């Protein structure tokens, strides 16, 4: 009796380059986007990927040292090599690098830029700023702060371009 | 940011987060998007009497942290 | 005894001692426009005001710069 | 005039029993439609969770070694009639006995099973009303009710279940060991030469503060439990369809024996009435 | 045997080592701007407070560079 | 022989280079609050026990400053 | 005695102090470039406009350097 | 010939030499309390063990300081 | 009296004063590639680019130096 | 012709040379313990052992200053 | 009147100081390498190309330091 | 005319000078231990091994302070 | 007039100004060890590549201390 695990099942595993190995210049990166284990992108070569994380932005090429990033509320560009952006908003997660010419971008709620609206956004903001008077607590006051953060970076995603 | 001092976890503001981009969507894709966000999950204990007694041990909507 | 002497040409060294306060404030002047790159590429939407907050440490460094050139100068046409 | 009667009201009930059975697989047929499309988009999400968890170990070192509790999640379904997978996950958890087990199933029939059988080694259960999605926000309930359940635990074992085509699900395990546990093997891969396919993996991760380890540890542990409960609900719904098409079968052959029957009695009563009365 | 000596240029060197002094207060101010940057790309909203933390390093700095420059001065006069 | 001289001028050469000990006093200052900035950027809730920790940094650096310019004026006046 | 003296090779070491300056402003342009270098590696995308502010910090650390070089000229020819 | 000379200001100079030590100390001193900020911002919970931490360093960094500053004194008062 | 004197070696002292700003510029130098390298490891699709910008580097720090040079040249030989 | 002076108020200037060297043995301990003070608040556990080591660099840091401190000495007193 | 006075010994005290120069010299090589470390460390597949342009840095910022010897040597030699 | 001048007291100020050389090499072993501190808390697993590092370092700046400390003493005595 | 002078002991001071130098080199060795442990940490399957870099890099300084050696027993010894 030894039962398996579930990681068996997935066949498409992560390349790790060696250390002592020889260096290769690459053109393209791999881009694996990913919500709520449902991917949008599947190993998809792109020119760059922009990412805001938490310390700042960070512009990921190809051959970038292997990191791993804690993403924020924000926008998330990708440039393809022909020359076309794709630009989604992100709500949270985690991006992994590796220097063999890999991003894995992996987020609890990834949307297009377009789905999102700006009186909505708006709106939202009146209505927690409005809320955040009447916080019960410290603990609602927080919420109502990241909330309110949320909706900001939404607002100036969105009036950038 | 002023969260962590509070005690409130990581995976909470990743709800808290997503519940705000999700009201944050277009009225036409939100049917969809709500449908991610929405809490329909609860904690149960069977009793004596078989009343399923309720449990607090984590709060399951986001006004409740 | 009673003695006094007039060196002349000493009012050219003061001249120079006065112009190596200027090596930190020119380097001073690089520190900040080295950090404000640094802060432009994580944050570039706030460039304007990091750019704003940069000229302003530039000016209050170049306050220093003058006293000292003030003071090399007169030394020096002295 | 009883054995007729009786023979054909049961026929009417039976066929009754057919077309409810056939309406609920009707159901479950569009919900199967409308979940598959999960296929071509998973096997893709977990695949830093693998070097962060996925560890080639014996099934006896890592029980009988830990001293604390070993939390253990099994998933089941709420609605019976799925198949064997609930029975499978039973037996699976039976296997795995120990003073230090404990359960926090998810959903009812998980409770009604681990209630009975292992009262002392059961606090409480997780129940999901299968209206929305399954999303990220259940995992986050499921993992902060496991933790508080015991936080000073060596591990948090997932059961479920692995659809791996329309007729095979398979039972997987996930395996979340504590955060000292994880702290302590990622230093000695990051330092020592062995487990040298997450060197990189540990080294990135120490480079980094403790509160973003601690997130992703956590993070990570979210999306395995939502793909633990995303593959068993599939795999419940396929296992509910061939249940449903097995019990349509078994209720056709019965309702053509008592046909059948219905036949012979009629036949016999008709005969026997006319021989003994006109004869 | 006796030998008083008055050499009056003299008063010029020293005035120009008071100077240098000031470049460990301009670049300090750099050094002040050089971070303050970081800070408002880390965390924008307290572009106010820090602003007026880094306003008071200056002065503080400016108030070391101001004792140090009454001596440059004192000395160019006397 | 036994010869003996007394300069007047030479307590003007030191005063100044004491002053220079007031270079890594100031810039001293100044990485304290740049540090200070960015530790209120990380931890924006400690913004009182950090301006302690960097009152209490200023007070030292400025009581060496001090007992640098207490010689820096004495000789001045001796 | 009232001697006035004329030393005329002073006017060498002035001018060679004043050239110190240049240590603090040449090492300034480089740590602009050092972090331009790490701001471009983090978003290569702003480069063509994180490079102008280098410039422009050029264009002010040189201008600092003028003034050291315009007295190191001045008691070079005077 | 052969000639015993004294001067005497020359105490003065080698004593403003033994104050520019402490541009060092000082110096020293903020680079502790910066990264005991930093140190605070990151691990608040431990704040007092690092203050106690910090003053040993400074405790042991000042004491450097005066062996230089009685240097100075023992040049300034013979 | 006006006693004006030539004292030919002074010429030497302020051409090694001179020298003295090649240590700024060296270290510029080694600052630049140091973050040139940190970058090149970075994101090493770009090391072209970075290469060029750290040459220009070079090429303005380098430029410094000649001044410096001159100045000595223009001491020495003289 | 030959003539041999002997100058007896040069002992200062050497010494106060030699106290200069306590500015980077002061340094270097602000910097030890800056480090430490960051370590600390990234393992706490092992703390202690930080501290021996640091100490270590102080035992290994002070010592060379004593022996500056030894030549002011050897100097000061002859 | 003009005096002409030829010192021999002030071709020494120029070369000492010209030998300074190198101390800005080793410190930048001493960065570079220390940056590449960090850089083989980051990203060790690059090790060649980062290695030829420390070799370069290094070339470069040795030429200069050679140019401080050539002085150096060249007021030795006068 | 020619006068051969002998100074007796002049060795004092090479002696010092050359002691301001242990201002590097503490300040170097101060960077090795608070990089060695850094280190531990990175991965204490290499303790020992960073220890032994850091002692090499420790003993290759030790002897460059030695040379220098040889220097000081021969011209002490010399 | 025509006047020339010889000074016996001014071959001591320039000497001491070479060992001067030494202070950036040892301070660069420990740079580079410095980086060199927090590499050791966060690649210690890449150690002796990293050593190999370091050694070479100490060796490289080494020239340039051996060089201001050289010139400072040319100008003590001769
Ligand atoms: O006091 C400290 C020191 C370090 N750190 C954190 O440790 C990490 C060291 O990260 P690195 O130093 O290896 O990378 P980096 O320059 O690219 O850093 P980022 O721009 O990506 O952040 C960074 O994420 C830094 O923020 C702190 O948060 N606080």
């Amino acid at each position: 009796h030894d039962l398996p695990e579930g990681f068996e099942f997935m066949e498409h595993k992560v390349v790790n380059k060696d250390i002592h190995a020889p260096h290769e210049n690459l053109e393209t990166l791999r881009l694996t986007l990913t919500r709520q284990d449902e991917f949008l992108l599947r190993e998809e070569p792109v020119k760059c990927v922009t990412v805001t994380g938490t310390n700042g932005e960070y512009g990921i090429y190809p051959g970038h040292a292997y990191k791993i990033v804690q993403l924020n509320p924000s926008p998330l560009t990708v440039e393809y090599t022909d020359g076309t952006t794709k630009k989604y908003f992100v709500s949270g997660g985690f991006a992994h690098i590796n220097n063999e010419g890999s991003c894995d971008v992996n987020t609890v709620e990834c949307t297009l830029l377009d789905d999102l609206d700006l009186a909505i956004a708006e709106k939202e903001l009146a209505a927690q700023q409005a809320a955040l008077g009447s916080a019960k607590d410290d603990k609602a006051k927080s919420v109502v702060e990241i909330r309110i953060s949320v909706i900001e970076a939404v607002i100036a995603a969105l009036k950038h371009h | 940011s002023s969260w962590r001092d509070h005690g409130i976890s990581y995976l909470k503001y990743l709800n808290v987060c997503t519940e705000t981009l999700h009201s944050t969507v277009k009225e036409s894709r939100r049917a969809k998007y709500e449908r991610w966000s929405k809490p329909c999950y609860t904690a149960q204990r069977p009793d004596g009497a078989g009343g399923q007694e309720t449990i607090d041990k984590v709060p399951i909507h986001t006004k409740d942290y | 005894s009673t003695v006094a002497i007039s060196v002349q040409g000493l009012h050219y060294v003061g001249t120079g001692l006065a112009a190596i306060a200027l090596a930190g404030v020119g380097l001073g002047i690089g520190t900040i426009f080295g950090n404000l790159l640094v802060a432009c590429a994580r944050q570039p939407n706030l460039t304007k005001m990091l750019f704003n907050y940069a000229i302003l440490g530039f000016a209050l460094t170049e306050a220093i710069g003058l006293f000292a050139l003030m003071l090399a100068f007169l030394m020096l046409f002295s | 005039s009883g054995k007729l009667r009786l023979y054909k009201e049961k026929l009417e009930g039976y066929n009754r029993f057919y077309s409810i059975v056939k309406t609920i697989k009707m159901v479950t047929l569009a919900k199967y439609r409308a979940a598959q499309g999960r296929i071509r988009t998973r096997d893709f999400s977990l695949r830093y969770t693998e070097l962060a968890f996925s560890k080639p170990q014996a099934s006896r070192d890592a029980v009988v070694a830990a001293k604390n509790a070993l939390v253990y999640i099994p998933i089941t379904t709420n609605r019976g009639s799925c198949g064997a997978l609930n029975s499978n996950i039973v037996r699976c958890i039976d296997s795995v006995v120990s003073s230090k087990m404990v359960l926090m199933p998810v959903g009812k029939r998980g409770i009604d099973s681990f209630s009975k059988l292992y009262p002392d080694e059961f606090r409480y259960g997780i129940i999901n009303d299968m209206k929305e999605s399954m999303h990220f926000g259940y995992a986050t309930f499921v993992i902060e009710n496991a933790y508080e359940v015991s936080k000073d635990a060596d591990r948090y074992q997932v059961i479920f279940n692995r659809f791996v085509s329309a007729g095979v699900q398979r039972n997987a395990v996930y395996n979340i060991p504590s955060y000292e546990k994880w702290k302590e093997d990622l230093a000695d891969a990051a330092s020592s030469d062995n487990q040298k396919n997450r060197y990189l993996f540990a080294n990135a991760l120490q480079n980094e503060e403790e509160q973003l380890i601690r997130d992703f540890f956590d993070f990570h542990a979210a999306l395995a439990v939502l793909n633990a409960v995303g593959e068993n609900e599939l795999s419940e719904q396929a296992a509910r369809l061939v249940a449903v098409e097995g019990q349509l079968t078994n209720i056709s052959s019965l309702q053509q024996r008592t046909s059948s029957l219905y036949n012979k009695t009629r036949q016999f009563g008709i005969t026997a009435a006319l021989i003994e009365i006109l004869s």
